[PDB]
């Protein structure tokens, strides 16, 4: 089975360069073309370029010509994407994708196999863990946590260490004018439980190695 | 470059129904080298169709592709719950491959009015010099909703941000969170904080409010 495994998330300041890798396994490597496609948050897919490792032939999208280099290492079955002159407009998930296989080993050209994606964030902001504030409850009551001023994405939230799943909504983060992110997570519960049940939101911000457990009381 | 324009942008159907998605190219696509992809939140795209009408391995027969020249279509003959997602077309008939802007296919359901909740800023946050006021609109349909923040009856504009959840897989509703941000100094000068919500399921706007201090 063909598998594409990409390198981990990247955080870059403007003007800098980024290098992303994609290791292929479970099939022929050099003969098929590997492509890079990116996707800014909430936006469309955009092709950046491709390479056929056997002959090291490349093909780049016109808009990125001069900023993007794609290369391959046959000994390790790995393709690389390098993008220079980064600005905030380059913040996106970057995907590697390989052409499909056809009958008699003829390349498809359409992108059949995909890596898991690599988030590249470009910003002047520095890595920062969130402050977690309660959204205190007033037959059904709502309560939650405000996960404010963290950078970069992502953060995850659970309630009562996974014991509370029903009625939970964790919202997409917003990017504030400060350059820092903020999100909320809420849950609806019986109002009668407010006097007896403990509610704790568990916040994990891996990029800053920050974890917070926040008790939310009425 | 060849520009691909998809239609509709966003539309709603129910499981069991037939979906037809369209992709129009600015120039004829050479050899019908046109592919379709499905993408769900947090996932890489999945190849469904290649070469206009070819179906990828692992793709169910309810997906089919058609078209020629500049007009192409993806048809889902009988929608299943797993089919609600974003769909992209791609032309690869020239060296400069391009994608369409995407079509989001959501689940149609009956109108549901939001349940509205308002949350004052915490005392903890106020110590830091900033006040965040949050308004929650829970479990509504359709997605279109309007939030108006008021501070002592003054309409706030440009000082809030909001986001909306993905459609819930069980009840097909949306929820919305909006945060109004003020300085602590401004927060302490005013009394009535209100979130006014307009939605198709509400015959008149609903306002939730609190008085600072109470």
């Amino acid at each position: 089975k063909v598998q594409l495994v990409q390198s981990g998330a990247e955080l870059k300041k403007p003007w800098s360069s980024v290098r992303v890798s994609c290791k292929a396994s479970g099939g022929s490597f050099s003969s098929y073309a590997f492509n890079w496609v990116r996707q800014a948050p909430g936006q469309r897919l955009e092709w950046l370029g491709g390479i056929v490792p056997l002959v090291s032939s490349t093909n780049y999208a016109q808009r990125f010509r001069g900023r993007v280099t794609i290369s391959a290492d046959r000994s390790t079955s790995t393709v690389y994407l390098e993008m220079t002159g980064l600005t905030s407009a380059d913040t996106a998930v970057y995907f590697c994708a390989r052409e499909g296989e056809g009958w008699f080993g003829r390349p498809l050209r359409a992108f059949e196999f995909w890596g898991q994606g690599t988030l590249v964030t470009v910003s002047t902001a520095s890595t920062k863990g969130p402050s977690v504030f309660p959204l205190a409850p007033s037959g059904t009551a709502a309560l939650g946590c405000l996960v404010k001023d963290y950078f970069p994405e992502p953060v995850t939230v659970s309630w009562n260490s996974g014991a509370l799943t029903s009625g939970v909504h964790t919202f997409p983060a917003v990017l504030q004018s400060s350059g820092l992110y903020s999100l909320s997570s809420v849950v609806t519960v019986p109002s009668s439980s407010l006097g007896t049940q403990t509610y704790i939101c568990n916040v994990n911000h891996k990029p800053s190695n920050t974890k917070v457990d926040k008790k939310v009381e009425p | 470059e060849i520009v691909l324009t998809q239609s509709p942008g966003t539309f709603a159907l129910s499981p069991g129904e037939r979906a037809t998605l369209s992709c129009r190219a600015s120039q004829s696509v050479s050899g019908g080298a046109l592919a379709w992809y499905q993408q769900k939140a947090g996932q890489a795209p999945r190849l469904l169709i290649y070469g206009t009408s070819g179906r990828a391995t692992g793709v169910p027969g309810r997906f089919s592709g058609s078209g020629s020249e500049t007009d192409f279509s993806l048809t889902i003959s009988r929608l299943e719950p797993e089919d609600f997602a974003v769909y992209y077309c791609q032309q690869y008939g020239t060296s400069q491959s391009t994608f369409g802007q995407g079509t989001r296919l959501e689940t149609r359901r009956t109108v549901a009015a939001p349940s509205v909740f308002i949350f004052p800023p915490s005392d903890e946050q106020l110590k830091s010099g900033t006040a965040s006021v949050v308004c929650l609109l829970n479990n509504f349909y359709p997605r279109e909703a309007k939030v108006q923040w008021k501070v002592d009856n003054a309409l706030q504009s440009g000082n809030s941000q909001e986001s909306v959840t993905e459609q819930d897989s069980k009840d097909s509703t949306y929820s919305l969170s909006s945060t109004l941000t003020l300085s602590k100094a401004d927060y302490e000068k005013h009394k009535v904080y209100a979130c006014e919500v307009t939605h198709q399921g509400l015959s008149s706007p609903v306002t939730k409010s609190f008085n600072r201090g109470e």
